[PDB]
């Protein structure tokens, strides 16, 4: 009845995805071969969130899968649970754009769209009541960042009052895979401000050093990576889904992290992620969970809360559970941290309980948090920006494709506008009006 | 034939009557299917003729994921199927969309559904609505569900029961300004209107029933026992009989004044009471005591402007009268100078049930107060002071103006009981 | 159109009575009487002639619905006893500034009893 | 009315079942069909080994 | 001075209308109200009664 | 705790005294009181 | 010896009659085969091996919906030369129905009206059935009725018309015929009831719990309308209406022909089983906008008469109770020159269920005919779609090839302009 049309863009989009339509699967029980095979029977009750019904009593996603480049198209369905795609869903050029934004942009992703715009159109007029749509992207490539943002641009002038979510992998000052990372991320992040209901910033860096220290693997390969992305995406739509006491789709919580409409940059994060070794050391009630949810080593972005001011926050929480610990833990925190939150706004935490926990788990958490913090971000970002534009550097792969030297300007004009914009919440005044 | 149509409204009004309604059907012998395995049952059931009974009650949201648990659950046969009113999408936590673009699709089947149920009444006292003010659909389409029974019915009693919102613990962050804008509808068109808050409750079940961790399941069997209470002297044979136009009259003596507190004595676990007794004296000044209050303020700043006492079980009108007259004798405990008596008394003699999973004990005699009170300003003070806190900015306020409402409404909700705050003082000063 | 009363039995066919809880349309108590015969008026397919005064209003009805109502509907139980004379004022400003919804089919009229 | 009730209950269950074996026909002919099938003996002469259709 | 200009182009707007649509059915069929025939459009025309 | 300066000059809506003089002198009371 | 003939043109009447014949031979007792295993005179006609015949003619220009009747489960049933069948059909054409084709079977249909006629020793009416948007429906209706009151002088007629919905329907150019209808019926018509599909559409949807209604569910609805209609034809009754009664009591000017209908209750065996209803409940929901099966909401007009039919174990008095509590509701309105609007008839035989239903077993019914003011939206919005077309001349090729001349469109118009102008002018207080 709230349905979500999901869409993936990249190749940090179709692998990041690829998991999320198996965590997902496994939570409601479907096979790889694309039926029912469970044991409960309120998993049936709210499937056609993230299901279109086929014959012969089996499930297909509500996905569409958009990418330049036939080499992760071929990869993704030949994976585990890559048989359950329908295959009309599979959009892909046959030339790559190449870690270039302008041929995302304007060259190689405008003819494209031609086409996944129709597939999208015909997936999201088939739904009764239409929730939202959600993104998946990385904005240090040239098809997810190129692209993906011209499909946020067409969508939101198509379908104005609905709700668009985007799950951004933000570039990370450390690993360094692109030298045009600044170029793809500065004329995104500008798109990404004026067309765009929620963001979250997936950072690469800030899931390192979770799977190293908080959770102990040797190897942290992609596939752990993923995981706690798609844990998060999974967590966030859990009330649409699963009965509850206190429930909270994704309108009732953007109406209260978004207090200004340039004012939608969130921080997510899982609170239990033990090892082998300490899973035996320590429960898992609420105020374990609690501890480790606003705790800085578990957030997904890459810069400290405890350096900025926190605006808004949130928290959903999963499994049967009770009430008195969770609003007790919650105003706990509120009150003896009392510098690192705003003054403008009282009771700075909206809380949600689901009923039904993920699988392999009893009680869970997640959190979204929108910081003042994150503007370390933009300025960094910024920093390197405007150190290699002094230069004329890499613009001739950009400016010989129809764009002119003012675009850099605007971008990175208004990418200021926004720091500024930023600080000014920090540093209100207290208890004064205005010339207003 | 005196008979009482509920109202309930929101995830919490629907959360509330699945516990009350549960509560009557033990109360009146009723099976969940809906037969009998009297006529006390009639004031809340109508009687087909082929053994069924049917509540006279409406489930009204707009989410389906808080009522299709009542459609698959042990109450599925129960309730009228056309009764349980679904929307689409909720209101998310908004005033505006509550008010103006969904709440006004669903106004025409629920008013269809409330005409059904008042000509299908014979004798009718008035509506029982349940809502919380923190939400989107108890804030707003319960405003335009006063002002349209307004004009259906002119002059029927709309007693309402609502969650207040607690102090310093909250699950939102604009309640405030969903509470603010329902003040401004509901001072014109609502009868009597008592409050509760979730975190009183929490408090009085932490200390009393030696239970430590709550759900929303065991504080909404609390506030069932309390519109039992109420209810319990339509219903059932007493030596004094009070209807519900009775304190709707003793409890509002000014058209702004409407604003009773409800708290409930005793309420103790089933080891402690083996160990005390419960004599009249000792339930009348539980009900006095401030931590026994079921909202978060201490009426010992105010002062008593009205009161309403309701005892069940074996209960005697001498003793009653020797523990009102010790009441009084209480330099602690100050009325107005301009209500010297300022009681109102009722017996029933049916002493409350029991229902089994419950945390309470199976006690004699129990008495339900609806206290008026001049301490509600102190709690509007600090209410007031939220709302300009995060209204300075002019936070959130897209998302209002965005829906349908202009920005003046802000400044009229808050001139308007910012006047009320001065007329409360004003009520307040002797002379 | 018209109600008439029984004038003996009208207890037993009240609104009230016979179960109806909205407000109520009004009853003949008297009755005139008339004297010859009545000119006619109209013409054989029901128009009205030229010569006979016409009323102004709709002639299909005054039923206002759900989005033709005021947003800010005046209540229907208005006592002006204990306010101020410009709350009071306030007031029945308030409950005069629409015309439409006092006057409509459904029309909410409100009692206005008292001074301040 | 309780049992007309239960009949009609029967009546869309098996309403129900037919649709799904109609399903199950219409794929199992449209997989055996020969424009899907690509079957390279439908362009055969029937009477010539040699001869091929045009 | 960003508090400032959003306050102001608060307080200088206009509120947006929202479009009629009513609901029927006990579960949520929304329908469109102006187009359905529930309210009178047509008998507000020019030519009404006349050639 | 806090309000608004702009929201400080609202009057009070009702009455419930018979003279202004028999309020002023309660007030004043009031305040000798507290 | 009080009968009726029924006349079903068009594949709408004919896939009508099919159902409303099965009711009937349900309720009487009539075997498929034609004989048993009184009351049946009104519908049946004895022959001396004891077969029953229905009094019924089957008229349509195309054999495509006659031939199941002609081969399914009452072959054996209906007169062979009742099913009257032509060679082609109108194809959407009023000028074709009513000029071209329809002129080679009026005498063969009139033939067969004077054979059954003839079996009259006491002839209350005809009932007619047919739809707006045919070609038969409404072509070689509009000359039917032209024929039938040349021959038969005052006897009553009465149409169950299937009226065009406000926002789908099934055909392009079928306003065209319904203004080309209307126009002749005004003046060689006595009744005229319509009915809507979308408007059962929604009934069916909302109330019997059907997510996807068939044709042959609509037709049980409206069947039992008209068994409820001819019900004290046939029964016993406290109050007995007869086609001539109901007639006089709808009609205020000759103009004005057009009730609207409305059944009660239309609920599943699920809900009847929670839901008890007495006759006040019955008849509350008569004059509720939401079971109404004309799209058109009552409470924006005003009411000119209503008639009342009841059935089964229903008590004078009760009734009585129930229209007072309606005649005291602010939100029901009458014009000012009907101080006496009501007419009721009771029944005493409850309403039959069929096999393989949707309706369940109930001990009382309600069905009502009122007359309202609110249908002039119906027939302005119905002006402005041929108004839309006719200014650019769409499909009017078609039509002034078969014979018509241009000048009956602007006549047509003309004459409706007029009927709305009435129903202004009626609806005016004093
Ligand atoms: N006492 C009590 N309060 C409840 C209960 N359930 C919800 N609430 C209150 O409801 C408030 C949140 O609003 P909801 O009622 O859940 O939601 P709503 O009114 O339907 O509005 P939406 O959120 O837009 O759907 C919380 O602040 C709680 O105080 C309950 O079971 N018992
Ligand atoms: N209510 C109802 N209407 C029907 C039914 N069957 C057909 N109709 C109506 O018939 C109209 C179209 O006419 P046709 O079905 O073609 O039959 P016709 O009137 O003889 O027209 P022609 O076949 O061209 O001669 C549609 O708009 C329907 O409204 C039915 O079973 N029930
Ligand atoms: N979190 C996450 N990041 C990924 C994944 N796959 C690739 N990336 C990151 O994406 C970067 C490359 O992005 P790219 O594939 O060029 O984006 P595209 O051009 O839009 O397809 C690499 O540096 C990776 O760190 C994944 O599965 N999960
Ligand atoms: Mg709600
Ligand atoms: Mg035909």
């Amino acid at each position: 009845m709230r349905e979500i049309v999901h869409l993936q863009a990249g190749q940090c989009g179709n692998q990041i995805g690829a998991k999320f339509w198996e965590v997902i699967s496994d939570e409601h029980g479907i096979d790889p071969t694309g039926t029912y095979h469970g044991d409960s029977d309120l998993q049936l009750e709210r499937i056609n969130v993230y299901y279109n019904e086929a014959t012969g009593g089996k499930y297909v996603p509500r996905a569409v899968l958009v990418d330049l480049e036939p080499g992760t198209m071929d990869s993704v369905r030949s994976g585990p649970f890559g048989q359950i795609f329908r295959p009309d869903n599979f959009v892909f050029g046959q030339s790559g754009a190449g870690n270039n934004w302008a041929k995302g942009h304007y060259t190689e992703g405008a003819e494209l769209v031609d086409s996944v715009l129709d597939v999208v159109r015909k997936e999201a007029e088939s739904c009764d009541c239409l929730q939202g749509f959600q993104l998946t992207h990385s904005l240090g490539g040239g098809t997810g960042s190129g692209m993906g943002t011209l499909l946020i641009s067409k969508i939101r002038e198509e379908y104005p009052d609905r709700i668009m979510n985007t799950f951004s992998v933000v570039p990370s000052p450390k690993v360094s895979d692109t030298v045009v990372e600044p170029y793809n991320a500065t004329l995104s992040v500008h798109q990404l401000v004026e067309n765009t209901d929620e963001t979250y910033c997936i950072d690469n860096e800030a899931l390192y050093d979770i799977c190293f220290r908080t959770l102990k693997l040797t190897t942290p390969t992609y596939g752990d990576l993923n995981h706690l992305v798609s844990a998060t995406m999974s967590g966030v739509t859990t009330c649409l889904r699963f009965p509850g006491q206190l429930n909270a789709d994704l309108r009732k919580l953007a109406v209260n992290m978004v207090p200004f409409p340039r004012l939608h940059f969130f921080m997510p994060g899982f609170a239990p992620l033990t090892s082998r070794g300490s899973q035996q050391y320590r429960a898992l009630t609420v105020p374990e969970l609690t501890q480790q949810m606003f705790d800085a080593k578990n957030m997904m972005a890459a810069c400290d809360p405890r350096h900025g001011r926190y605006l808004t926050v949130a928290a959903v929480f999963r499994g049967r559970m009770s009430m008195k610990e969770v609003d007790e833990q919650m105003l706990n925190v509120q009150n003896k941290n009392s510098s690192y939150f705003v003054e403008w706004i009282p009771n700075n935490v909206k809380t949600a309980v689901c009923d039904i926990p993920p699988r392999g788990l009893k009680m869970s958490a997640t959190f979204i948090g929108n910081s003042t913090a994150i503007q370390e971000l933009f300025k960094r970002i910024s920093e390197q920006f405007t150190a290699m534009f002094r230069r004329k550097a890499f613009l001739h792969w950009y400016t010989g494709e129809g764009m002119d030297e003012m675009e850099f300007t605007e971008a990175e004009s208004n990418m200021n506008d926004l720091v500024s914009e930023y600080q000014q919440y920090q540093d209100a005044t207290a208890e004064e009006e205005g010339e207003f | 034939m005196r008979e009482c149509i509920s109202i309930h409204v929101g995830q919490a009004g629907v959360q509330i009557g699945n516990a009350c309604w549960e509560l009557y059907c033990l109360e009146h012998g009723i099976q969940p299917d809906g037969q009998m395995p009297d006529d006390s049952f009639n004031t809340f059931f109508s009687e087909t003729g082929a053994g069924k009974h049917v509540p006279r009650a409406v489930f009204v949201d707009l989410e389906p994921t808080v009522i299709d648990e009542v459609r698959t659950g042990t109450y599925r046969q129960l309730f009228h199927p056309e009764q349980l009113i679904t929307g689409k999408e909720d209101a998310a936590n908004n005033y505006a969309r509550g008010h103006y673009t969904i709440g006004k699709e669903i106004i025409d089947l629920v008013l269809d559904r409330i005409r059904k149920l008042a000509d299908q009444c014979t004798g009718l006292q008035g509506f029982l609505v349940f809502h919380s003010f923190g939400g989107g659909t108890g804030s707003g389409f319960t405003s335009l569900l006063m002002e349209r029974l307004s004009v259906d019915y002119g002059k029927k009693s709309k007693l309402e029961f609502s969650i207040y919102p607690a102090p310093q613990v909250s699950t939102a962050v604009v309640e405030p300004y969903n509470s603010i804008l329902t003040t401004h509808t509901t001072l014109e068109h609502s009868d009597c209107a008592f409050m509760v808050d979730n975190e009183a409750i929490y408090d009085i079940c932490r200390r009393n029933l030696d239970i430590e961790r709550p759900t929303y399941t065991n504080l909404n069997r609390l506030i069932g026992q309390i519109v039992s209470s109420i209810t319990a002297s339509l219903r059932f044979d007493g030596a004094l009989n009070v209807d519900l136009t009775e304190f709707q009259t003793n409890l509002v003596p000014y058209p702004r004044i409407h604003f009773p507190l409800a708290t409930y004595a005793p309420v103790i676990s089933a080891e402690k009471a083996y160990h005390e007794q419960l004599s009249v004296a000792e339930i009348t000044n539980a009900c006095f005591e401030p931590a026994n209050q079921m909202v978060k303020c201490d009426p010992r700043h105010g002062k008593y402007m009205a009161c309403c006492l309701l005892y069940r079980g074996d209960v005697v009108p001498k003793d009653v009268n020797a523990a009102i007259a010790t009441i009084k004798t209480k330099r602690t405990i100050q009325f107005v100078d301009w209500c010297p008596t300022g009681f109102k008394v009722g017996i029933n003699y049916q002493p409350p049930t029991v229902v089994p999973g419950g945390d309470l004990a199976k006690v004699q005699r129990a008495v339900c107060m609806l206290s008026n009170t001049t301490a509600i300003a102190e709690a509007w003070a600090r209410l007031d002071h939220k709302f300009d806190l995060m209204y300075a900015k002019r936070a959130f306020v897209h998302w209002y103006v965005g829906e349908g409402m202009e920005e003046g409404e802000f400044s009229e909700a808050r001139e308007d009981m910012a006047a009320l705050e001065k007329d409360y003082e004003e009520v307040g000063v002797d002379s | 159109a018209t109600n008439y009363s029984a004038n003996q039995y009208e207890k037993a066919f009240s609104s009230k009575y016979l179960q109806n809880w909205s407000p109520t349309k009004p009853t003949k108590e008297s009755i005139s009487s008339h004297e010859g015969y009545t000119q006619i008026i109209a013409n054989d397919r029901g128009h009205l002639l030229p010569s006979v005064p016409r009323s102004k209003a709709n002639p299909w009805g005054s039923f206002m619905g759900t989005w033709q109502m005021p947003l800010k509907i005046p209540p229907a139980r208005v006592t002006l006893t204990s306010r101020t004379t410009a709350g009071a004022a306030s007031l029945t400003k308030w409950i005069q500034k629409n015309p439409d919804l006092l006057k409509a089919s459904n029309g909410l009229c409100p009692e206005i009893l008292g001074k301040p | 009315n309780k049992a007309q009730a239960a009949v009609q209950a029967g009546r869309q269950r098996c309403e129900r079942q037919r649709e799904q074996k109609a399903n199950l026909a219409e794929i199992q002919h449209q997989s055996t069909s020969d424009l899907l099938t690509e079957n390279p003996q439908v362009a055969q002469h029937p009477m010539a080994p040699y001869r091929v259709l045009p | 001075n960003f508090i400032n200009t959003n306050a102001a182009d608060i307080i200088m707007g206009v509120a947006k209308k929202p479009k009629p649509i009513y609901v029927d059915k006990r579960t949520g069929d929304k329908h469109d109200l102006e187009p359905s025939g529930l309210v009178p459009k047509y008998i507000n025309k020019k030519d009404y009664g006349v050639t | 705790l806090w309000h608004m300066p702009h929201f400080q000059k609202v009057g009070r809506h009702l009455d419930t005294f018979p003279t202004e003089a028999d309020r002023q002198r309660a007030l004043k009371a009031h305040r000798e009181e507290c």
